[PDB]
């Protein structure tokens, strides 16, 4: 417990992010698909990293697998939040839910890694109604489609973003 | 764009109209510390919480904590707004009049749908076999019935219910299982055990004849692999689980097996009609799914039915989630927008407006 | 020092000649494993065993099971031994001549008695009330019977028989109160609900009236402790399970009430004596034992009949046993000494000698 | 099961107890109204023992109520089977049952209370046609007229012995 | 001159029917080097082997192993040879019948016993007590048992067991010793920590009464000497340790205590019976034999049950032997020599003759 606030551009961000509400299918284009979270300059808030988004507009355009160029978005010597919406089919039904993903990797400074997981339990009890949680602690363990299927629905996985693993 | 949520004893299935399979299917269980807890939430705490069923055996007890569950439903599971969306909601057989206008005042007044609609789970299950004539075998979660239906409108004084379903045959494989060696206790191992039944169970033809030939080698040995890399074995275990649905005794239970129960339901029906319910037995629900169970009802119905009398169990493929598909095939029609109750009508008739709208 | 044996439908009624009530009634059934137990010892045992009745509906259809009761009567119930005491027996109206026979037989055979007498429950109980002219509305366990009698005689064509009873309410009673979140569905939870309603329902003289007044209060609501010391608590159920007497479509049943049952009785007989049989309704047995149930049945009846005609519906206090309570008064006198069948005049003319000395 | 059996001495007194038989009122004042079962020296049968019985002649003459001296017959450190005529009354009907008593104090030697515990239902089974059990443990279990009307017909019996409750 | 073997899940008692006590009673262990080691062997060595318990909780599940100490049982501890005693052995509740005809031909075939027999532990206990109807709560070594016995039948849907017993309280109070400097960690001081707990341990009435109790004085502490003349003291250690039994949270266990496990089969039994069983709980077993645990065991189910119902908890000063001492007095009964299963009788029906002879 670190005593790090979450600032309410986050809290706005993941409320539009999990109700959808009946919109123009240009505005269903401006829904957020993945968002990444940071410090403030001060460190006292958790707030939006700046042009790190990926849009549902874009999917199927400019970006061919939503998760791929997520994974690019981390950064490979800081640590970060992430807000992943996942479109995944079981065996026996079609799903859509939010991933709360940690992202640590090794190779990021000491300072950062105490702080964004000392502070982790509390940004997560302000997003409720997420039921899936991701830490990576490397670039081997986020980069992969059926990493993150495994922690989905495990085995009953068999499709990812309309693709199959 | 219409929401249809079956609320399940043990399990809610919720999902929008013209999809062919529910988006969410979660536990519909409310968690308070031994501060509230629901669905696969009230799961992941384990044991710190204790676990209550508010429709443990179909129809609801508890309307607090139906309530946390729609809310549940809504905002997290299919992640809408209630107020945006008609919805179609379904109901176990017998189900008091009271429950119903419960029902219609609550997602008007808590959640301000702008049109509702309640139906019968037995009947969408019979409407999705192509019938509008036959008795349905629902078992579930908490709950099995035998409903038998003539021309859409299922028989009331017929109707038997049967307190024996998948949350007694889980509870009845995690004993089995200790004499075997294993332990499973916690309610993290419950959820195990219930994926060792789902997956390796089945129904015997013949169950002192299959007894006999797992004692005689181990052809019928399955392996299993627990969610920390442990593998178990199970051997007869896989059809004596299931061998409770027709032996109510391997339970301790007085009542009579699904078979006895759907024979006593049809003989309670006139007897013009006992002929069309013997050749359309409709099996429904998840306890439903076994191989080899179809074959089972096949055999056992046959020998309490005269020998003049044709049995066809009918066991379509989609029969787990028949009474979510049927009502989503329902809902997503145009013609079918005229049947909804509307608010406006709400406003005027009140929570009884459902009687003359869904019967 | 004579025995009285009344043979119920569901449950035996016996004692000696003389005393003021019977000494033992204890349930007609003979209980199977699923060697043979009979009466409370086959209800003992609950669910081992499968429970038959040999006179379900008045009529003796299983002589076998019927001489085990009997025997059981004497030996274990009054402790006598038969052969030394006289027995008086009833018979349901309407018992074929077959069956007059085979208990004489029965009685002079297998039992060796010294004399025996039969006679027929509803007149004994228009007797009783101190009439030999009127319709006796006899409602016990299995059976309902309407039997008007005139100067003694039970009129043969104008006897309705109505299977519906005390067991038909009983399991109703078990199946609405499911609906409050009650479960009873073993043979001992049986038990438990008929002395609920032997002692919580009655009868309304209005009954969507009372309907209305339970939807919003609770002064209709009764506590009941449980045998293991649960207290439930039980609200409009109290006179939803005995209105199935008068509107048999709770039960799914086409028939008639009671109380159209008994005006399409009066209706069957000469028009000359409906004028006193209007005026001469008696009420026997233990299923007319629900308070209001008098003012019920004169209000309906009163609607069935011309206004013209005087509705006088007669309730004893001591309807419940005044089958029994007749017989043991009428073979105790010393005059009815020389209207027993004796053995020696068994020997002589067969069993065919019940049909001119009991008629 | 022990393979203790019944006496034939037993079984006669049973089978006199149980059914009754027309005669002079003479015979009727020497039928039993109580009677204790005890093992034999060699503990291989259930006897009777002897002089511990009360007779239905002596009921209103020597013995005021006949289930408190019936009580006193029971020995304090010592195990014993009984038979008990009940004569009560429910609010509909006189009965005359008989009832099996088995006492079993906890202060009898443990050895007695296992061979009458592991032979009770032996002798039970050839005692036909009884209907009424009462296991009294302690003497507050069997002393008190109440507990052994709740035994009879619960809250039903209004009458013990011809006397009310 | 028969022979009773009391198998349980941490000790083997043993000894001679007819005899008060048990003549030896031993660790049923089997030690292997880090060649074979049973009993007080396997633990005089400590630590150079490790130690398997084969029947670990109550079921026997390395068959091997198990007949290692059946013949340390009758040649180093009874020090009599097999073939010339019958022998009665004791099975725990709910032990599988391939488990109960595996004990009869390893005593046959291996150690050719010229009679045998099998009985249940808690029928035996509940005997011993002086009754045929009760619910035996047997806390041993490795299990703990909930029995409800009806007329000498344990009813086999209502047997809870609980993994919880005097082995993981003597594993809790060596870590909370811990708390106060001491180091027991070694396979020899765990058995001194056993026998600080045989000595000085007791049930408190009120937990948090206590626990205030013993924070504000040292009226509670205790001195023990350890082998080596090392004096410890111990204060709250000795209510705390047996209070897991009624906290299972205190070992991380999410399971029930042993009240709660008590009353839940009390109420898995039926109705009819829960009375009596209230009313006749007996506790069997060496865990049971802390100072105070019936009379907390009183107020725990007091609070559980309905007010009306009468709890009595039955502690026999002789209960933590009275399986074996009951078996002792049942085996050394002349009339009991009908009911051994001969060796005659074994070669003609194979080793299911136990189920006929034994149930
Ligand atoms: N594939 C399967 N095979 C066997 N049993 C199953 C299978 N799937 C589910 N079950 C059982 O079916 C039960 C839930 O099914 P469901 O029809 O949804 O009940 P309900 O509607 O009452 O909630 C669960 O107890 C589950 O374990
Ligand atoms: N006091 C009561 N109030 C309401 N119903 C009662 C009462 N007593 C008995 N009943 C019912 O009456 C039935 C038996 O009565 P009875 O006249 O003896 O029938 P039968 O002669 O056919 O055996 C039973 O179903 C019993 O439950
Ligand atoms: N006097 C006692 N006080 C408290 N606990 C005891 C006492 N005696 C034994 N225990 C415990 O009882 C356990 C063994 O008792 P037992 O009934 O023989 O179990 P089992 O039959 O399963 O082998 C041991 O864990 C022992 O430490
Ligand atoms: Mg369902
Ligand atoms: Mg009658
Ligand atoms: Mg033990």
């Amino acid at each position: 417990a670190s005593g790090v606030a979450v600032s309410d551009g986050v809290i706005k961000v993941f409320n539009d992010m999990k109700v959808r509400k009946s919109s123009t299918p240009e505005e269903v284009k401006k829904r957020k698909k993945a968002v990444l979270f940071c410090l403030s300059e001060d460190k006292k808030n958790i707030i939006l990293e700046e042009g790190k988004e990926i849009l549902v507009g874009d999917v199927g355009q400019t970006v061919d697998d939503p998760y791929a160029t997520f994974v690019k978005m981390l950064p490979d010597k800081d640590c970060r939040y992430a807000l992943y919406d996942a479109t995944y089919e079981t065996k026996e039904s079609k799903k859509e839910d939010l991933v709360f993903i940690f992202w640590a990797p090794e190779s990021a400074p000491l300072k950062s890694k105490m702080i964004y997981a000392s502070s982790k339990d509390a940004i997560k009890k302000k997003l409720t109604g997420i039921k899936h949680e991701l830490q990576a602690n490397c670039y081997e363990e986020v980069k992969d489609r059926c990493t993150l299927a495994e922690k989905l629905g495990g085995s009953a996985v068999i499709s990812l973003e309309g693709k199959p693993l | 764009a219409a929401l249809v949520v079956d609320n399940g004893s043990g399990m809610c299935k919720a999902g929008f109209a013209g999809d062919d399979a529910p988006r969410a299917v979660f536990p519909s269980i409310v968690g308070r510390p031994r501060d509230s807890y629901v669905g696969d939430e009230a799961q992941s705490k384990r044991g710190i919480l204790t676990l209550k069923y508010p429709i443990e055996h179909g129809i609801v007890t508890n309307w607090d904590d139906m309530e946390k569950i729609w809310h549940h439903t809504f905002y997290n599971e299919l992640r809408v707004a209630p107020e945006e969306h008609p919805v179609l909601l379904t109901e176990a057989p017998l189900n008091p009049k009271a429950n119903r206008e419960k029902m219609t005042q609550i997602m008007f007044e808590t959640f301000n749908t702008p049109a509702m609609y309640v139906a019968i789970q037995a009947v969408l299950s019979l409407y999705a076999s192509g019938r509008t004539t036959g008795i349905v075998m629902d078992s579930g979660d908490g709950v099995t019935h035998t409903v038998p239906i003539y021309e859409g409108y299922a028989l009331p004084h017929a109707i038997l219910r049967l307190d024996l379903a998948g949350r007694d045959l889980t509870d009845y494989l995690m004993k089995i299982l200790t004499e075997r060696g294993y332990s499973f206790t916690t309610t993290a191992e419950r959820e195990i055990v219930r994926d060792i039944k789902e997956k390796l169970c089945y129904v015997a033809l013949d169950f002192e004849q299959e007894m006999a030939t797992a004692a005689s080698s181990s052809s019928l040995e399955k392996s299993y692999e627990l969610p920390d890399g442990q593998v178990i074995t199970i051997g007869n275990e896989r059809f004596r689980c299931p061998e409770a649905l027709f032996q109510p005794s391997f339970l301790g239970m007085e009542s009579a097996g699904i078979h006895e129960t759907t024979f006593n339901s049809i003989m309670k029906c006139d007897v013009d009609i006992r002929k069309d319910l013997y050749a359309n037995t409709v099996l429904s629900g998840g306890t439903t799914m076994y191989p080899g169970i179809a074959d089972r009802m096949q055999k056992e119905i046959t020998a309490l039915a005269p020998s003049t009398m044709k049995i066809k169990i009918i066991a379509p493929p989609e029969r787990k989630y028949s009474v979510w598909i049927g009502g989503s095939i329902l809902a997503s029609l145009s013609t079918f927008q005229q049947m909804w109750i509307s608010k406006q009508e709400y406003d005027e008739s009140g929570p009884s407006i459902v009687h003359r709208k869904c019967f």
